[PDB]
């Protein structure tokens, strides 16, 4: 569907210089702050310098996100990109500072290869011994494709996997031997006319050729944290789904980067270090950041990008307060990038994307009318309106939206800047930190 | 072969002109021995029979645990 952040296609910006276009894939608008992120996404794509901090202070509604997600369709699903919001990390079941260590550690990929090998071929006949009441299995598997002609064995795994696919006399299978799956891509002959329950006529595919043994090379890309949660536990596998990881002790993490290390010199797996995105951050109080300030000092940290809104703000679990609401030691490590507000030259090709993403279309004096409602009330405002006047021009049967349906629409629903004042107003009716009262 | 003790002194610049073969000594005094001797039947007379024999070189490379333990040999002979 179309969210919020789904007209950005990348970051807009140049492969051999990387000068901010005035107006290229979504972001549009700003100059200063997108050259700035080109810069360090340059510097992760050439993954080399380990364990920054980039913080993107500035006004709310500027578009703090818009530059993480510019950067996020710009990386692809290659790299690692964890969305975290500071607010995830107090939770119940583990401690404080270890969410952070797994926050960290889910943003390194390790890019491992191997060597799996697959079957093809049609099926001729299947032999399936089986005992009573309980007991083991023999299987004996004869296949052909146009040049081959084996009789395989099965053990119990492969038995209970065939009579799960029910895999008759006559189907085009593939059986990966080093996983074990099995997937029917159709058959060769019709469906016979002698028994009942067989079940649907699948695609009608011919005797595969070429051989019975091909080899294939895979490439399986899982985060530190899976190698933490597969290596920390004995039985209790897939509780990097459910979230059941309780504590992983040092002693585990000491030893997975050494094989890590081991693993990245023997050619057999490359580290691909990513990108942690932390969105307002000031609400983390300073038991986290003085984790962060020493995480960012190994091998193994990603190039932490972090957002921010706040003026000198108070930190959290202290009595004092600081530019952003973070600490003077942790404001030394970071690097700033400003926002500023924007222009109203610039909020009306804004809402020109956003109305051509959302499939409005408008009238020039319905779009001076938006961008003044813009000016006054930011771009969370205006696209709201955008939204709305489509649907009341949908009411009243109308092709393209108007002024009257912008007037409609601010009617109705009301900008922060008037509730204030309707708060300011009836301060009678409204529950303050005293009583109320009733006409 | 004492005297080709001196010709051990041509035996060794025989690696010499293995470098450099511009000399000519023993080679047309060799023709001279080797009339008696020795006696060549060649591959020539005999590889008509057959068919063909090509070598193929292909080179390699040290793993780090191997090239780790090379140079722990080279730090040995340090
Ligand atoms: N330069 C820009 N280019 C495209 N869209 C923008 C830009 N600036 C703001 N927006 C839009 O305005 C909205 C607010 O941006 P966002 O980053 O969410 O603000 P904040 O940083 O205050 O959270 C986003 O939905 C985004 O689509």
């Amino acid at each position: 569907l179309i969210a919020a952040h789904s007209h950005i296609r990348g970051l807009g910006v140049d492969a051999d210089t990387l000068e901010p276009r005035p107006s290229s894939q979504g972001l549009v608008g700003q100059e200063k702050a997108r050259k700035a992120a080109a810069v360090v996404l340059e510097m992760i794509k050439q993954g080399k310098i380990a364990g920054r901090a980039v913080l993107i202070a500035g006004p709310p509604s500027t578009g703090k996100t818009a530059i993480a997600m510019g950067m996020a369709q710009s990386l692809g699903q290659d790299v690692p990109f964890t969305t975290l919001a500071a607010s995830e990390i107090f939770s119940l079941e583990m401690s404080k500072t270890e969410a952070l260590t797994q926050a960290f550690r889910k943003s390194i990929g390790v890019r491992i290869k191997e060597e799996s090998e697959i079957m093809e071929g049609e099926v001729v006949e299947i032999q399936i011994d089986r005992s009573v009441t309980g007991g083991a299995k023999q299987g004996k598997l004869t296949i052909k494709t146009t040049d081959m002609e084996a009789i395989y064995d099965m053990g119990s795994k492969m038995i209970d996997a065939m009579t799960k696919e029910r895999v008759m006399a006559g189907d085009i299978i593939s059986i990966d031997k080093s996983s074990g799956k099995i997937t029917k891509l159709g058959r060769s002959y019709a469906r016979s006319r002698d028994y009942d329950a067989m079940g649907v006529d699948t695609k009608f595919l011919q005797c595969p050729e070429g051989e019975l043994q091909k080899r294939k090379e895979v490439v399986h890309t899982v985060s530190l944290h899976e190698i933490d949660v597969i290596n920390s536990r004995t039985q209790g596998f897939l509780a990097l789904f459910s979230g059941d990881t309780g504590e992983i002790r040092s002693e585990i993490r000491d030893q997975i980067n050494t094989k890590v290390a081991e693993w990245k010199e023997e050619g057999k797996a490359e580290i691909v270090p990513g990108v942690l995105f932390i969105d307002e951050v000031h609400m983390l109080d300073i038991e986290c950041f003085s984790y962060i300030n020493r995480a960012l000092e190994s091998d193994l940290a990603p190039i932490v990008i972090m957002a921010s809104n706040r003026g000198v703000s108070r930190i959290r679990g202290t009595d004092y307060k600081s530019p952003h609401g973070l600490p003077l030691d942790f404001l030394d490590r970071v690097v700033i990038i400003n926002t500023h507000p924007y222009t109203p030259d610039e909020l009306r090709q804004i809402l020109s994307i956003r109305a051509q993403e959302e499939e409005v279309d408008l009238t020039p004096d319905a779009l001076a009318l938006l961008t003044k409602i813009g000016q006054e009330a930011g771009l969370r405002y205006a696209s709201n309106l955008i939204t709305t006047s489509q649907l009341i021009a949908a009411k009243r049967r109308a092709k393209q939206v108007g002024v009257e349906d912008v007037q409609r629409s601010f009617k109705l629903f009301y900008d922060p800047a008037r509730s204030v004042r309707f708060v300011q107003e009836s301060e009678k009716r409204l529950i303050g930190n005293d009583g109320v009262v009733d006409f | 072969h004492d005297e080709f003790s001196e010709w051990f002194s041509k035996d060794i610049e025989s690696h010499a002109q293995s470098n450099t073969k511009l000399n000519e000594d023993q080679l047309k005094r060799l023709h001279m021995i080797l009339k008696p001797f020795m006696l060549r039947r060649v591959k020539k007379h005999v590889q008509k029979e057959l068919g063909d024999k090509i070598e193929i070189d292909v080179f390699c490379e040290l793993s780090y645990r191997q090239r780790a333990m090379y140079q722990s040999l080279r730090n040995q002979i340090s």
